């Protein structure tokens, strides 16, 4: 209680953080923590020998949508911003079709189904 | 403090000092003056901050002066007429002067002998003096007057008169140089030299120097200046001294009885139309009010704003504007507490809301805590803040603000000498 | 969250003391480690911190 | 079933568009270039650094300059080698030409494909009942972000399938159903 | 010569901030102070530059 | 960071910050010009230093 009123926690010494990548587990990341002396809430931490700890794998995902680009003709590579791509979900673009064999429907003055139904010029 | 004297700041990635940001008022380095909310002028005479008049109906007569002017220098001598701008006419001047006490300057007097068509104009600025006594680059005061606004003569009798909108503090024992620019080539000058006969009286010549302690200066770009020792200009200076009180009055004056207390509920001391607002009025639903507004007067008040004639629009007008420092990076220095230090003079109807923000100004934070106050002299008061901002981790960024606001157009408030300190705690 | 943006998890709890901060890149096995403990001060400590202050005002001076 | 990438160029003499499917669900999202103009923007303090921008799916930058007043322009800076546009993330300075300096503020207008909010910038409403019926969106309201004109415009929605089914009867006397494809 | 190797932070496009924080002596102190930069290259057109050299010490 | 902007120094007998030597590459009066290995050459208006061209 004294020490704490006084001082409150602190390090002595040691305590140092190193990593060793030990593959114990694809999903985790060892690391090493160096032996060392503190006080903590008063109470005295001695530890004489390191102490081993792990750590799981970043996996969540942050995701990415109506990343725009303009193409141009003269350079087709577009770059992605993010770095750690994992997967790309979709790629649109605009895209003319020439000569597109249509048969008339029967009915007059009907409507003739085109191949994609995501048209929007003619 | 000693960072509040420097005054300078690189362009590109500059060196600041961590966990201070201070601003002297005599440099633009500081300021973010690019900022949409910047509206402030600067005084580097005074190193002050204020407001200048923006525009954005009956007339108003300034029947009790908020000072009065006296004519303390005077060089009446003319002899010649000088081009304001010699060395390009096809096929600037500056006259230094100086005083021995603390002045107030309110306004100069000039002397034209000729003038450009009605579009032209003349920009006429006080500069500073150099030690080897040339002009200096800073300016201290500017205006552009309007060639209706400049008379003109024959015989060096019309004088015309050049209003600023911010009183020039003169210190004493320091030289000051007026300078007249304008880029049309057909405005000439009256000056005096010595030996050369005067234009009213032939008889007599001016046997000694027109202005001991002045020079004319001549200049091919206002930059390199060419002294012309036995000439110097024919002018006049004023100094003010303010006095306890002034007074506007309106002419005669939406159905009178509802009107009347209409207006006299809006018309007080804490609304816009600050000061003692009064009235006498005319019975028998006569339509003639007349207005009376009283304020209590100071040696800041616009000469500009004295000498013009004014409306009910153009007076009653509440001016903004707002000081914005350029964004200070506090990465290698987090912080969690600051320390705002200001001194502000604050007339009746004015009002100085510090701010901080610590992400570049996508947000501004308010103070919870209110200043304890010391004075600093009969004018200014100091006003420092001592808050933890943040309970619990550190800011990294900080962006220091101050806010300007007045309710009329003749009270206005300043400030100067602003530290801002930050802690980790 | 985007290692541009990272930051560690605030905590405010007595209890513990921290030791420091572990940072992993994403989907890797490599990982940074920084020692953020906090550490005394003796009194020899202490005594050239106030001769630092010394010096500083020597130098204001 | 899902309806994706349904495209229809926006005109401005005409806000509404039409739902090609008729028993409309729900729009799972609208998209449509915007243009912002007059965006503040703080100088970072790295010289030849990067200045991200409010929305991350830019692609084209418009003007970039900065003003002491409204309407004066005291600099314009030329893209190319004052700048240049990196990852439609930020407004990159590392060309050799001109930037504003540390700590200070600048406008910048540019173009971006923004996901449109029901409601904020656009409102849904019908006409016709029945297999008739239709589903609008009519980008009414005055402060809503409105596409660029002459632009196309990407809906993504759900609609409800039909199914048909046969009716049979075995030698028991049990009358059945058989399910068929939606 | 310091043994550590510095931390960078980069300026601007060309130039690169290097900081070196080293206990140079193990146990006592020093009295003197003599800075010095080594300036070299290899061949005429490349050549380094350097600004803004800050050196304090002190005593822990 | 302050003294990295004084550029000046006095001859005989200078009074020096303790703990602290910075140059600002905008005066020589900080730099031993005379020492055998000096030379660099200053550029006073970029405040920057660099290697001047020679011979042999």
């Amino acid at each position: 209680e004294r020490t704490y009123d006084e001082s409150g926690s602190y390090k002595v010494n040691g305590f140092e953080l190193f990593s060793e990548g030990n593959a114990e587990d694809d999903d985790h990341v060892s690391v090493v923590v160096d032996a060392g002396k503190a006080y903590v809430k008063g109470f005295k931490v001695d530890k004489p020998v390191s102490t081993r700890i792990s750590v799981p794998k970043s996996y969540d995902l942050g995701t990415a949508e109506n990343e725009s680009t303009i193409f141009n003709k003269s350079n087709n590579s577009i770059s992605l911003a993010n770095s750690p791509v994992k997967e790309i979900r979709r790629v649109t673009g605009q895209v003319l079709i020439e000569k597109e064999r249509v048969t008339r429907g029967a009915q007059g003055d009907g409507q003739d189904f085109l191949s994609n139904n995501t048209a929007f010029e003619i | 403090v000693n960072a509040l004297d420097d005054g300078a700041m690189e362009g590109q990635n500059p060196l600041t000092l961590r966990s201070v940001f201070s601003e002297g008022f005599i440099s633009l380095d500081k300021a973010d003056i690019t900022h949409p909310d910047f509206g402030i002028v600067f005084s580097f005479e005074d190193a002050e901050a204020t407001l200048a008049y923006t525009e954005a109906h009956i007339w108003g007569r300034l029947i009790s002066a908020p000072f009065t002017e006296e004519r303390t220098i005077y060089q009446g001598q003319a002899s010649e007429t000088l081009n304001v701008n010699p060395y390009n006419i096809p096929n600037p001047l500056a006259q230094s002067f100086q005083y021995d006490e603390n002045r107030t300057i309110s306004s100069l007097g000039l002397y034209f002998a000729s003038k450009g068509d009605k579009q032209s104009n003349v920009v006429i600025q006080i500069r500073g003096m150099g030690d080897q006594g040339y002009p200096n680059k800073t300016i201290y005061a500017e205006t552009v007057m309007n060639a209706d606004d400049i008379k003109v003569s024959n015989n060096a009798s019309a004088e015309t008169r050049v209003y600023f909108d911010d009183p020039m503090m003169a210190e004493g024992g320091k030289e000051y140089a007026i300078v007249i620019i304008t880029e049309n080539s057909d405005y000439t000058m009256w000056v005096g030299t010595r030996t050369k006969p005067k234009i009213d009286k032939p008889n007599e010549v001016i046997s000694g120097n027109p202005y001991l302690q002045g020079v004319l200066f001549s200049s091919s770009n206002a930059s390199t200046w060419t002294p012309h020792q036995n000439s110097d200009l024919k002018f006049g200076i004023y100094t003010s001294k303010f006095n306890e009180t002034a007074t506007i009055e309106f002419e005669p004056i939406k159905l009178i009885l509802d009107d009347m207390a209409s207006s006299t509920t809006f018309d007080q001391l804490k609304w816009e139309p600050i000061g003692n607002y009064q009235d006498l009025d005319v019975l028998g639903l006569a339509r003639q009010v007349k207005l009376r507004a009283t304020f209590e007067s100071n040696r800041y008040i616009s000469p500009l704003m004295s000498s013009s004639d004014l409306t009910f629009t153009t007076f009653l007008t509440e001016l903004t504007g707002s000081y914005v420092g350029r964004a200070i990076d506090m990465t290698e220095a987090p912080y969690n507490t600051v320390r705002f230090s200001y001194e502000a003079f604050l007339p009746k109807g004015t009002k100085v809301v510090p701010k901080y923000s610590a992400d570049d100004g996508k947000t501004w934070k308010t103070f919870t805590k209110s200043p304890t106050t010391t004075r600093a002299n009969n004018e200014f008061t100091r006003y420092v803040i001592d808050e933890k901002v943040k309970s619990s981790g550190t800011n990294t960024k900080l962006q220091v603000r101050l806010d300007l606001s007045t309710e009329n157009s003749f009270l206005r408030p300043r400030v100067r000498r602003l530290m801002v300190t930050t802690r980790d705690e | 969250n985007i290692m541009r943006l990272v930051t560690p998890p605030l905590n405010t709890d007595p209890e513990n003391l921290q030791l420091g901060t572990v940072t992993v890149l994403p989907d890797s096995d490599e990982a940074v480690c920084i020692s953020f403990a906090i550490t005394r001060l003796s009194m020899e400590d202490l005594q050239k911190v106030k001769t630092r202050v010394d010096n500083l005002e020597y130098n204001q001076a | 079933g899902t309806a994706e990438n349904e495209s229809t160029i926006f005109n401005k003499s005409n806000n509404s568009i039409s739902l090609a499917n008729s028993p409309v669900k729900e729009i799972r999202r609208v998209t449509g270039q915007v243009l912002i103009e007059k965006e503040r923007v703080t100088r970072g303090a790295q010289g030849d650094g990067q200045d991200f921008l409010s929305n991350n799916t830019a692609f084209e930058i418009v003007k970039v300059w900065t003003e002491t007043s409204p309407g004066v322009t005291t600099k314009e800076y030329k893209q190319g080698e004052d700048f240049r546009l990196t990852d439609g993330q930020t407004i990159d300075w590392s060309p050799q030409g001109q930037e504003p300096s540390g700590g200070t503020s600048y406008y910048v207008s540019y173009k971006y494909n923004k996901r449109m909010e029901a409601g904020k910038d656009y409102e849904v409403t019908t006409q016709g009942e029945g297999l008739s019926k239709k589903w609008y969106i009519n980008f009414t309201p005055s402060n809503g972000a409105k596409p660029i004109d002459q632009t196309v415009v990407l809906v993504d929605y759900t609609y409800y399938l039909a199914r048909k089914d046969s009716v049979f009867i075995n030698k028991y006397g049990d009358i059945a159903i058989l399910p068929g494809e939606p």
